[PDB]
């Protein structure tokens, strides 16, 4: 999910309703969003939005936020005050988990949010031990499409390399892509051909 | 029943249009007019309202905005009447309370936590070069202030040519001697 | 190349029995340990030969199966 | 598509105050609009429309919730 | 494909006489010219060419 | 307790005791924190970073004071007053006095600081404690952008012919004409001032994408001369 | 430039003996007369204020993008002056509409 | 190939659009300085291409443009009517009858159409700034036509071919030739000797003529830009003669320069034009960080919503319709032409047991379940037969 | 001279920049080339 | 970080592959950067804001104390 | 026209939200795609009959009673129109219109049938000159599809009501403007182009400062022949012609400059410089540069590099460039041949060389002082009088979509497609018969 002012965030926390913290007055969010999301990116197009939107709530309004339009901070706020609320946005909430309220007043207000079409359930695979193979290298297919696969690789085997791993490189590389038993004559130095059964 | 007949009437036109019926155009651009009229009705119906904040002092769209103004200054604001830049690195304190004796103190940045408590205040910095108080600047006079800053960018010009040459060394802070060479 | 055989033949590899899927915060994870969905852990699987010391512990997963977690469906 | 049958973040049923309100609402913008053509209000510099009164006199509280998911829920009706 | 003018006429250098001439070189003069034993010349022109394996070309595309 | 800062409680309990030790304390203090916040709560309001009126006309002060040195230098120019030293000429001398001249005193934090209350103020907080943020995120939020330098130099008049932008004409030599933006974020930009921190955020994108693609073949190539 | 007078064809210098004569094509040659016995030069001058900007300088009191600044003009005392800022040396100039040049250009 | 194409994803009708108001450069660009500079946002983007709009992430960042709100892109004018035009002009001496001689010894200006050389006028200024004037009036020369004046080397350019950017400029007028006039009066008063000879000069008025009964008559619907063109109100401004003009960049600084004489803007801009249709989509754009802006520009393209009104007579690979969409609480100038997409979720800034810590959300369960960003996501299996061996069953 | 035929079809493409001559191979310095990273977890390097 | 990055995992299976993986590759031995053999984890953002509030002196409320049932609720 | 005076407009009470009313009135007329639409509705309506009528003109000769040596094919088409797209219902139907939905759900491509009508001129040329004249007026038949831009005027919704759009499966409120092939849904984007008849002059980071001109004849669907100037590091300047005739040939300018008349080396200089009589240093160094260019000596062009002979350098290229020539001796003894060679020469140069300018006999003079225009702009760059062209400025950019796109593919697609197959199926009947 995305904020219109470019802060994307992948839903993390299922609450119950009863989970959610909620202001004096009932009022819970749908979305909690990390404050520390804000000073790095300098978002403040979102934190007015939304010290504009209690107010445009309260009041039954929708108001033009265009690009460039006349703004003051300053009376948005002082019409948040005289709208009823604090002179911030700040409100009174309580955690919902334990009913104890929070020290600090909390900025809570209606943000337009929008689901950027990255699912999960399109992104996420897992594949087992088998499935459809190459037929030129005997290694699985490449992708989700071709249902098999997913790559280890160049930097990966650098990486299992650095930590010394092995066996795993072993286990990932042979035992699990293309491993075979190549036979060697060692009297000439060229392939041979050697079969246990026959 | 407006409705009803608009669609029943586009019906009927698609019929004409597949079947090429010989006065389909004309035909269709009164039905687009009539469409065209519909469909501003209907967009009545989307409405959702727009509210424009109001600036009291005048009862039109709030133009008042906290953004920044030119608002040219006295360059007694930069400079002291030497020319030289100010420095407002030395820190006025002043106690809330009338019974902290000390009062004032003026610290450096670094000895403020060494020195300054709660029980007091910040005033105007101070600057560290002529010792005028920043909110003090404006008893500074403007045509000494210009004058020391035209005449020492001259000599600083003077001096940036003739680091080595003859006209026939690095403060400058002697004075009445710069003058001398200057007029020389 | 990249997509040549050397570099994506050799040097890189297409593997089984692994997964990928976007990660997201859990704060009541140590930091050493991953959390993984049940579904995941249904499609890989781990070998665990049988022998005298382990068969009492993996006979639960032998019996849970297909059906249940932590089941299994595979036997060498 | 339509207003929600309940606020999505409280739970609150709008719903039921849906139906009066879009048509409460076209009626009371046609009265506060002038010379301005419906697809140009969104556009009025000299335009203010307040639906607290009426979402109030509809019963529903002043959550900020309910009423922005009550006045600003497109409708496909008046789109489609 | 190779030529060989000699003053005058360019003739064309085809692989069986020029499989004839590297195979007239002798092992002292490849050894002398720094290269190994097992870099004759003769060892560059082939008469039997070797089909690689099925198995680096499927199908049922370099097939063709 | 920062991630990332040497010497700090975490690698010194990695050193006594072992970093498993060190990453059960990591989870530990975490959740002591995490749950200290649970019951005390913390917040960033649009109002945090929001100037008192009084701190406002100090940052314009300071804006102007900024403005007037810069118009100084002009002025100088004007006269035919700048002299450039033995190796750079008028044009880089000049763009160096504005460059150097143009930079946002360290008292500029004195609004900033006025208008913030440290004890309840979340951003202040986020920044300080060094959580999230800098001084220039700050100063930028609430003060002023300042100079948008482009390879540490401001915009080059590539409009026209002696013009960065058609809002600005031909040989302007005040300082918002090459960059100078003089409002804060809160304040909100005008329209030159935006084209030009559109310009400034373009570059840092354009440069990202060098970083990954470049960093590519150094590391390849690195990677195979040192793997054996 | 020295052209052949019969055909109107360029005609290479020739540098030859303690003379110079101007060898045509066609064989037509003029020899040559103290000013033609300049081969080539560079002069060291950082400066086409003179010529490169003296179409731009001129038309500028007519641009109206030109920047303007509140000075009197000395010939036909109007209080607005555009203001041009030429070259690396950032020489500024000042015109009018009137023709003043401001002892520059 | 000389065919930039892309296929149509309907992401949503913003992307659709977007998509229909794309420029692409589509080159090759090797590593060199080119491709960080050609990637930038130039200065002459401003009021034609989007200067917030591009991709955030990897080769694409800058390659894929996007036109300003109110950009257009011209069709070929009547280039043999202008031609004609000029060729009578009295000031047009034809290339038939000046020789080079007399272009360089009596400095005669060039002028040329459509890049066609054609004609030498004595003053390129005056030829300019008549025909920009005719242009005003809307008859002998067609107002989409551009009168470009390259003061440089005074060669007067007439452009009217096919792909022209244009974006209309409201058009500023001024009392110069009064002021000039007063102050020729204070001049000989000063010569007379006149003690208060301030007293014959006038203060200088710039100005635009959009009163605000124009911005009725707009919203009434009883004014066009054509109208606004055709008296003279706006008119429209082409790169090139861009390059020509002076935009105050919006009525607030005209207003505070309506008596500067030193900065007599040729037009005057409306903000908002700067910005591309996705761009205005983020509210107080101009008080987020720009590049969260161009950020933006990326995720309202891929926000799900109403993907396509006729979704259930489609069958579309990957396409997510998502049911309830609402206008934002704060909209936008966007807003009146494509549909919203998204909630007015109401969102706490607060920590919650740090399971949202790295920009992750705390989403409402009961949020969710309501219908908060909910939806149907559709995918289509087609698979034709080889022959007439194979067979469906 | 008024054939149509014969022309050189590759002419109709009017050329759309200066180098279309100007060849040297290089590697495009965007070009993730050398970093082995999968099409679907190229998200992973959006900035943010 | 979590504004939508994917990444891989795949469980050992192999008796060779699980020692080695859990005695060698356990992140406890990356713990110690060995690009600039310093530590590379701690608090982030969160963590270290709430570290920061719990452990000042004084809170707006006056001393920074809390009883001992919410001591407890923080352990 | 005289408007009111500025001194009385009342515009303090105008505020920015009354500014975007104006906003709205640009994006109202724009219609925020319309160019789309517009370009592809004057694409069908102008250049593709412009295109096929006037460009595409065949004369072509074929070599194979015995008197008969070569005939000469000629035809062009006078007639050709785009009718909407049709489906055949039942295959023995009277074919029926095809909806953009229908053509969607069966991958159909929403393609409307080109129709064509042609003047042909089958003329043999025997033996000692005796010739004869076939000629045929052939009628409007119809062998090709033509996609067709959903919202033009050539779509079925043009006709279409919004609610007769929604019954059929169209978004009533989207515009249009994509393209309908095999299933899917395509989006001609603007593409982006240097401007044309304008000298795109980048310096060369064995060449220097190198200048290109593209030049239209005509509208915007008229075949350019690109122009490339070179200033070299041996001293020369030489002038590469591209177009359809010429390719890759690298031309020393003077030589450009004296086939076409005033072989004198005075006259060309002057044409570049516009003054040789006069002082100052930019003619002294262009006069420098010019004579060494001139001077400097040639891989290819030497046997006409001294030559005064317009005539002799004419047929020297024509030879060069002209292909069926590859024997240049045989050809030589035969006067005629000769002045084949030369007029087809002149008249494909008068095509080729500056369109813009003109494209015949009475604009040469004219053409060449535009080249030397053309010349003393580059020379002036590389004098640092003047700075390279901004190659990303849009003060020399164009945005072509849909319909110059289309038909720029258009004009080869339909060469190799049609005129192709008809000069082969020709040539065989005449083997045939
Ligand atoms: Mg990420
Ligand atoms: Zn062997
Ligand atoms: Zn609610
Ligand atoms: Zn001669
Ligand atoms: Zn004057």
């Amino acid at each position: 999910m995305s904020s219109r002012s470019g802060n994307k965030g992948i839903a993390a926390l299922a609450l119950p309703t009863s989970d959610m913290p909620f202001t004096e007055d009932g009022l819970q969010p749908d979305l909690i969003v990390n404050p520390h999301s804000h000073p790095s990116r300098m978002t403040n197009g979102q934190m007015i939005e939304t010290t504009v939107g209690l107010a445009n709530a309260l009041q039954g309004v929708v108001t033009d936020g265009t690009a460039f339009l006349p703004i003051n901070v300053q009376l948005l706020s002082e019409r948040l005050a005289q709208e009823g609320l604090r002179f911030n946005g700040c409100q009174k909430m309580f955690n919902g988990q334990t009913g104890e309220y929070f020290d600090a007043a909390i900025f809570i207000g209606p943000t337009y949010h929008q689901r950027l079409q990255k699912f999960v359930l399109d992104d996420r695979y897992a594949v087992a031990s088998y499935g459809p193979t190459d037929a030129l290298t005997g290694q699985p297919l490449d992708g989700k499409r071709s249902h098999g696969g997913l790559r280890l690789g160049e930097m990966e085997h650098w990486v299992l390399t650095a930590q010394g791993a092995m066996q795993t490189i072993i286990e990932k590389s042979h035992d699990d892509s293309d491993g075979c038993i190549s036979y060697i004559c060692r009297n000439c130095g060229e392939p041979a051909i050697y079969n246990a059964s026959h | 029943k407006t409705s009803t007949l608009i669609y029943l009437r586009a019906y009927e036109l698609f019929l004409k249009y597949l079947q090429n019926a010989p006065n389909f155009n004309s035909e269709l651009a009164e039905f687009k007019t009539y469409e065209n009229a519909y469909g501003e009705q209907k967009a009545l119906l989307a409405q959702q309202g727009f509210y424009n904040i109001f600036d009291p002092n005048t009862g039109r769209a709030d133009q008042r905005t906290r953004l920044f103004e030119y608002k040219r200054l006295p360059i007694s604001t930069l400079y002291d009447e030497r020319g030289l830049p100010h420095k407002w690195t030395i820190y006025v304190y002043k106690a809330v309370d009338s019974s902290q004796k000390p009062a004032e103190i003026e610290v450096t940045r670094k000895d403020v936590i060494k020195k300054i408590d709660n029980h007091y205040a910040l005033a105007d910095l101070r600057c560290s070069v002529c010792h005028v108080l920043q909110h003090e600047v404006g008893q500074l006079n403007i045509k000494k202030v210009q004058t020391a800053l035209k005449a020492s960018l001259e000599f600083n010009t003077f001096y940036a040519f003739y680091e080595s040459r003859c006209p026939k060394y690095i403060i400058y802070d002697h004075l009445s001697q710069p003058e001398l060479v200057h007029d020389y | 190349r990249k997509e040549g055989r050397i570099r994506k033949s050799l040097l890189g590899s297409q593997v089984w029995s692994i997964s990928r899927s976007t990660i997201c915060g859990n704060s009541d994870l140590h930091l050493d340990e991953v959390g993984y969905p049940i579904s995941f852990a249904r499609t890989l699987q781990v070998a665990e030969t049988v022998q005298h010391y382990n068969i009492n512990r993996l006979m639960p997963y032998f019996l849970n199966g297909k059906r249940q977690y932590p089941g299994c469906s595979r036997v060498y | 598509m339509l207003i929600p049958v309940v606020c999505f973040t409280c739970g609150f049923p709008i719903g039921t105050y849906a139906a009066i309100f879009d048509k409460a609402r076209t009626e009371y913008i046609k009265t506060k609009m002038g010379g301005t053509l419906p697809q140009n209000i969104p556009l009025d510099a000299s335009l203010q429309i307040e639906l607290k009164d009426l979402i109030t006199a509809l019963g529903i509280p002043m959550r900020v919730c309910c009423r922005t998911h009550l006045i600003t829920t497109l409708d496909y009706r008046k789109y489609y | 494909t190779f030529w060989a003018d000699q003053q005058g006429k360019i003739d064309k250098l085809y692989p069986q006489i020029i499989r004839e001439i590297f195979s007239r070189v002798t092992y002292d003069t490849v050894v002398k010219l720094g290269r190994s034993k097992n870099s004759h010349p003769e060892k560059l022109v082939l008469k039997a060419i070797q089909i690689p394996p099925i198995s680096i070309r499927p199908g049922i595309d370099i097939n063709n | 307790v920062g991630a990332g800062s040497s010497g700090g409680i975490y690698h010194l309990i990695s050193r006594r005791y072992g970093p498993q030790q060190a990453l059960k304390m990591i989870f530990a203090t975490q959740q002591l924190a995490l749950n200290y916040v649970r019951n005390a709560g913390f917040t960033v309001s649009t109002a945090d970073m929001l100037l008192t009126p009084e701190a406002h006309q100090e940052v314009q002060e300071i804006i102007n004071e900024l403005l007037l040195e810069s118009e100084e230098i002009n002025n100088r120019l004007l006269h035919g007053d700048i002299m450039p030293p033995i190796g750079l000429t008028t044009h880089d001398f000049y763009e160096k006095l504005q460059l150097n001249a143009l930079k946002f005193p360290d008292r500029i934090l004195k609004p900033i600081m006025n208008s913030i209350n440290p004890e309840t103020n979340g951003l202040f907080q986020m920044v300080a404690t060094g959580a999230k943020g800098s001084n220039p995120n700050m100063i930028h939020i609430m003060a002023g952008i300042g100079q948008i330098e482009i390879n540490t130099q401001r915009i080059q008049p590539q409009f026209s012919f002696g013009r960065t932008l058609v809002y600005y004409p031909r040989f302007a030599l005040e300082a918002q004409a090459y960059g100078f933006i003089c409002n804060s974020y809160i304040a909100g930009l005008t329209s030159p001032e935006f084209i030009f921190g559109e310009m400034n955020g373009r570059f840092d994108l354009i440069n990202k994408a060098l970083s990954t693609s470049s960093t590519g073949y150094a590391n390849r190539k690195a990677i195979f001369g040192l793997q054996s | 430039m020295k052209i052949c007078k019969a055909c109107s064809s360029c005609m290479v210098r020739t540098y030859v003996d303690g003379n110079i004569i101007f060898r045509c094509s066609c064989g037509e040659s003029v020899q040559g007369d103290s000013q033609n016995l300049l081969v080539s030069s560079k002069v060291y001058h950082t400066g086409e204020m003179e010529d490169k900007y003296k179409i731009f300088i001129k038309n500028a009191p007519f641009d109206p993008t030109n920047c303007q600044i509140k000075k009197d003009c000395p010939n036909c005392h109007l209080d607005y002056l555009t203001q041009i800022c030429i070259g690396s040396q950032k020489i500024i100039i000042l015109v009018c509409r009137c023709g003043y040049m401001s002892n520059r250009g | 190939n000389r065919v930039s194409t892309q296929s149509l994803e309907r992401k949503n009708l913003l992307n659709t659009i977007s998509a229909l108001r794309t420029v692409n450069t589509h080159n090759a660009s090797k590593q060199t300085e080119r491709a960080d500079m050609m990637r930038r946002v130039h200065a002459s983007y401003p009021g034609y291409i989007c200067v917030a709009q591009s991709a955030d992430t990897g080769e694409k960042v800058g390659m894929s443009k996007q036109l300003a709100i109110t950009a257009n892109v011209c069709t070929a004018g009547e280039v043999l009517s202008l031609k004609q035009r000029l060729l009578s002009d009295p000031a047009i001496q034809q290339l038939a009858d000046v020789s080079n001689k007399d272009i360089v010894r009596k400095g005669l200006a060039r002028v040329f159409i459509n890049g066609e050389w054609i004609g030498c006028c004595t003053n390129a200024f005056e030829l300019a700034q008549r025909y920009r004037m005719l242009r005003r009036e809307g008859k002998v020369v067609h107002p989409h036509t551009t009168i470009y004046w390259d003061s440089m080397v005074d060669e007067v350019e007439f452009w009217l071919d096919v792909g022209r950017l244009t974006r209309p400029l409201l058009i500023v007028d001024n009392n110069i030739e009064k002021y000039n006039q007063a102050c020729y009066k204070a001049a000989e008063a000063r010569k007379k000797g006149d003690k208060d000879w301030e007293k014959h000069k006038i203060p200088f008025i710039q100005n635009t003529r959009f009163t605000p009964q124009m911005a009725k008559d707009i919203l009434a619907g009883t004014l066009t830009l054509e109208d606004l063109v055709a008296q003279g109100i706006c008119e429209f401004i082409t790169p090139e003669e861009a390059e020509n003009c002076l935009v105050a960049f919006s009525i607030i600084e005209l207003r505070k320069h309506k008596h500067d004489v030193t900065r007599r803007f040729t037009h005057v801009d409306v903000p908002q034009a700067i910005l591309g249709l996705a761009a205005l989509v983020s509210p107080y754009a101009n008080c987020t960080q720009p590049a969260r802006v161009t950020y933006e520009t990326n995720q309202g393209r891929q926000t799900g919503g109403w993907y396509c009104f006729s979704w259930p007579y489609r069958v579309d690979m990957n396409r997510f319709f998502q049911f309830y969409n609402e206008m934002p609480l704060v909209k936008t100038i966007a807003h009146n032409y494509v549909i919203p997409n998204g909630l007015n979720t109401i969102v706490a800034y607060m920590i919650y047991g740090g399971y949202n810590q790295e920009d992750s959300v705390i989403v409402s369960q009961s949020f969710i379940d309501r219908g908060g960003f909910a939806g149907t996501f559709y995918r289509e299996e087609k698979v034709e037969l080889e022959s007439d061996i194979e067979s469906f069953g | 001279g008024e054939d149509s035929s014969m022309d050189d079809i590759s002419a109709y493409s009017s050329p759309g920049l200066f180098g279309e001559d100007i060849i040297d191979r290089l590697d495009d310095p965007f070009s993730i080339e050398d970093v082995d990273i999968s099409l679907d977890v190229l998200d992973n390097l959006a900035p943010q | 970080d979590f504004d939508g990055d994917q990444m891989n995992l795949w469980v050992p299976w192999s008796v060779m592959s699980r020692v080695e993986a859990e005695l060698l590759c356990s992140v406890r031995n990356w713990f110690i950067s060995t690009k600039s053999s310093g530590p590379v984890n701690g608090q982030v953002q969160d963590s270290t804001v709430g570290s920061f509030l719990l452990t000042r002196t004084n809170t707006p409320m006056g001393k920074n104390v809390m009883n001992k049932l919410h001591a407890m609720g923080l352990f | 026209i005289t408007y009111g005076p500025i001194e009385t407009v009342d515009n303090e009470e105008l505020t920015e939200a009354d500014m975007l009313s104006f906003i709205s009135a640009a994006v109202n007329s724009t219609g925020l795609i319309g160019y789309n639409i517009k370009s592809f509705d004057d694409l069908m309506d102008n250049g593709i009959p412009q295109i096929v009528k006037q460009m595409f003109n065949v004369d072509i000769t074929y070599k194979d009673d015995k008197l008969r040596e070569s005939v000469q094919i000629q035809f062009n088409f006078t007639d050709v129109n785009i009718e909407r797209p049709q489906h055949r219902n039942y295959s023995q139907g009277n074919k029926i219109n095809l909806l953009p939905n229908k053509a969607r759900l069966c991958g159909l491509s929403y393609s409307g049938p080109v129709n064509l009508a042609a003047e042909v001129i089958l003329t043999a040329h025997y033996s000692n000159g005796r010739q004869e004249v076939k000629r045929a007026s052939i009628p409007p038949f119809q062998v090709s599809t033509f996609p067709i831009m959903r919202g033009s005027n050539r779509c079925h919704t043009h006709h279409l009501s919004k609610t007769a759009k929604k019954e059929i499966g169209e978004d009533p409120n989207e515009p249009g403007g994509y393209f309908i092939a095999r299933g899917g849904e395509w989006v001609v984007d603007l593409l982006e182009n240097i401007r044309f008849n304008t000298l795109h002059i980048h310096y060369h980071t064995n060449e220097i400062i190198r200048g290109e001109f593209i030049s239209q004849p005509g509208g915007a669907f008229e075949n350019s022949s690109q122009i490339i100037i070179r200033y070299m590091t041996t001293g020369a300047i030489t002038i590469e012609i591209n177009s359809t005739k010429f390719s890759k040939l690298r031309i020393p300018w003077y030589l450009i400059f004296r086939m076409f008349g005033m072989t004198g080396d005075d006259s060309i200089i002057e044409q570049v410089v516009f003054d040789l009589e006069s002082n100052s240093l930019v003619n002294t160094f262009m006069i420098e540069i010019l004579e060494k260019s001139i001077h400097v000596l040639d891989p290819i062009f030497q046997p006409v590099q001294h030559e005064l002979n317009r005539e002799k350098i004419i047929q020297f290229l024509s030879e060069k460039v002209s292909k069926f020539v590859s024997n240049p001796s045989a050809y030589k003894s035969d006067e005629n041949a000769v002045q084949y060679l030369n007029e087809r020469q002149l008249t494909i140069l008068d095509k080729i060389l500056l369109p813009h300018m003109g494209q015949t006999a009475d604009t040469r003079v004219r053409k060449l002082r535009f080249l030397g225009l053309l010349i003393h702009k580059i020379l002036l760059v590389i004098m640092n009088v003047f700075p390279p062209t901004d190659r990303d400025s849009y003060r020399t950019k164009r945005v072509h979509g849909s319909g110059v796109s289309l038909a720029k593919a258009f004009k080869a697609i339909f060469n190799t497609s049609v005129i192709a197959p008809i000069i082969n199926g020709f040539k065989e009947l005449l083997k045939q018969t």
